[PDB]
């Protein structure tokens, strides 16, 4: 759990990403 | 159109632009021409762009190195200084201009990162990169930190990263060899490395941008940033007691600032270039007129001998050039935008985590590689390089292509290329072109395999896993189910990045769990899309890109 990447992608929050 | 009778002058947002206004109004006082100066978002981006359909600004400022581009796209009139007027400037900086053996803009002033310290925390610098570790500790003690500098644009950290041995292209004997690329080399992973483990030991922040390490130094909380000429000023308003200076060496060598020379070029499409030409020589590149954009934001050594010569004992400008002799003046090849992207991508992805050092530093020289050699110049180019490297990869393991651990890292480096060129030509991701391709694999490659889901017989590691096992499972029931076997209007069922999400009808707002994928999402909130009237997802109006709100699971 550690072992995933810490902070989603905040650009792919944004109303340019997904 | 480009209005005739008048100038319209793009530079950034960080430079002089009030200072150079002032010298508009001196030249509108003598001519009676008008001269408007802007400074839009991304004028570096948005200049080939307008300009391109003969539009935008008469004359752009930028460092050299985005200029050869710029010329090679057509963007930009050959200039004509005379004999004399070239004289009145440094040889070393109209060389900075010269492409293919042509002039394409006018210097104005050579610019280099400098190491800017706080004397109140630190009156001695450190020397080294390897000490700021410690020292951050201390600080941090305090309520102090070490070091913040802008971690956002790649200018920043290509000191760092050239320090042991990164480099873009080698200038030889007059030429560039741009198959000869440094940024997937020893000396670039050991400095990247080294900026990477000052993020993960909290020593530095991978969110700082300029605008907070400029807050955080001017307000007193950071010992040190790096920055160039152009920040002095905010500086002096701040009051902060401050020393500009060499800046740290790693593994025992210079960090090597990438120098540039900001340049003002004349757009091709301008009916005004005779009026350009005048300010340029006339009214700007004079004593007066560098004196009126310095005392706005210092412009640091300027190209101009004679304002040079009487600006040249400020320390500042002393330190600056120190730097600058320790690193390499910038190319201005057209390559240059294919190489800054890649450092930033390097950058940006190594800093989070979400690729190694090696990883990150590997694919961005790949993809790099395929614009600087010309195979790909546009999205469908790019689609072909993608599928066809993936070909490569699959062709050999065909026995297996049933089997994720010999298909996972294929195919997932089959999205990070086709994403990658969708955000480098400004597209979104996912895209009909893109979702096609893996379409295509779907059914060229798994249509055999007895599943939807993925399943078994270097990893990616669990996040990407995750991602990539939840993208292979949906797009493998789209192709088991095309059907609709109810009657009317449904949004189909698709993928939108991250999750599947089923044909519902029109009118609905579907809802699902957040996705387990960071340990800053909570798997218990929601995630809601929306399929409108008429059985489109929905798209936000600020993109015009099918979106998913994700909004909750961040919170
Ligand atoms: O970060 C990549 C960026 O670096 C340089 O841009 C500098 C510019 O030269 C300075 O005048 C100042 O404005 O900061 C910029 C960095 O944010 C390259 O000139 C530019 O082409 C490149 O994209």
């Amino acid at each position: 759990d550690k072992d995933k990447d810490n902070v989603a992608p905040r650009s792919k929050i944004s109303p340019q990403g997904y | 159109k480009i209005e005739e009778g008048k100038l319209v002058i793009w530079i950034n947002g960080d430079k002089g632009y009030n200072g150079l206004a002032e010298v508009g109004k001196k030249f509108e006082k003598d001519t009676g021409i008008k001269v408007t100066v802007e400074h839009p978002d991304k004028l570096e981006e948005k200049f080939p762009q307008v300009a391109a359909t003969g539009d935008g600004p008469d004359i752009i400022f930028w460092a050299h190195d985005r200029f050869g581009g710029y010329a090679q796209s057509g963007l930009l009139a050959e200039i004509t200084p005379d004999k004399a007027f070239q004289d009145k400037l440094y040889p070393f900086t109209w060389d900075a201009v010269r492409y293919n053996g042509k002039l394409i803009a006018y210097p104005i002033a050579v610019e280099a990162l400098s190491l800017i310290y706080n004397k109140d925390l630190l009156p001695n610098p450190p020397k080294t990169w390897e000490e700021i570790p410690a020292l951050d500790k201390e600080l941090k003690a305090k309520g102090k930190s070490a070091l913040m500098f802008n971690l956002q644009e790649p200018y920043f950290t290509w000191p760092l990263i050239a320090a042991d041995g990164g480099y873009a292209f080698k200038y030889e004997n007059g030429k560039y060899d741009i198959k000869d690329v440094g940024v997937d080399n020893a000396g670039a992973k050991a400095g990247l490395t080294f900026l990477v483990d000052l993020i993960k030991n909290k020593h530095m922040n991978a969110d700082t941008d300029y605008s907070i390490a400029e807050a955080a130094f001017n307000k007193g909380e950071t010992a040190m940033t790096i920055n160039g000429p152009w920040a002095w000023s905010n500086i002096d308003t701040s009051k902060v007691n401050y020393g500009v200076t060499v800046l740290p060496t790693f593994k025992g060598q210079p960090s090597k600032p990438f120098v540039g020379v900001l340049s003002a070029g004349i757009n091709a499409a301008s009916p005004n270039k005779e009026l350009a030409k005048e300010f340029l020589e006339n009214y700007l590149l004079t004593d007066e007129g560098l004196e009126a954009v310095n005392k706005d934001k210092p412009l640091g050594a300027v190209a101009l001998k004679s304002y040079e010569e009487e600006l040249a004992k400020d320390p500042r400008i002393a330190a600056t050039m120190e730097n600058a002799q320790k690193g390499e003046i910038m190319p201005n090849i057209p390559q240059m935008s294919a190489f800054w992207y890649a450092v930033r991508t390097a950058v940006i992805n190594a800093a989070s985590g979400r690729q190694t050092v090696d990883e990150a530093l590997k694919d961005a020289q790949t993809n790099a590689a395929a614009e600087f050699g010309g195979t790909v110049k546009n999205y469908e180019t790019a689609v072909q390089f993608c599928w066809n490297h993936y070909k490569d990869q699959m062709d050999p393991i065909e026995k297996d292509w049933c089997d994720w651990a010999m298909i996972s890292r294929p195919y997932s480096t089959l999205r990070d290329c086709l994403e990658h060129f969708a955000e480098r030509f400004d597209l979104g991701f996912p895209n009909p072109l893109a979702e096609r391709i893996i379409f295509e694999t779907h059914q060229i490659h798994f249509a055999n395999c007895s599943l939807v889901q993925p399943t078994f017989s270097i990893q990616l590691g669990v996040t990407r896993n995750k991602i990539m096992t939840a993208q292979y499972e949906c797009y493998q029931k789209i192709m088991q189910d095309p059907i609709q076997q109810a009657e009317g209007v449904y949004c189909n069922r698709t993928w939108d990045g991250w999750l599947c999400w089923n044909d519902v009808a029109a009118g609905t707002e579907s809802m699902q769990l957040c996705p387990d994928y960071f340990q800053d999402f909570d798997p218990s909130e929601k995630v809601t899309k929306i399929c409108d009237q008429d059985g489109n997802w929905f798209r936000h109006p600020a993109s015009n890109r099918t979106w998913t709100n994700y909004t909750q699971c961040n919170v």
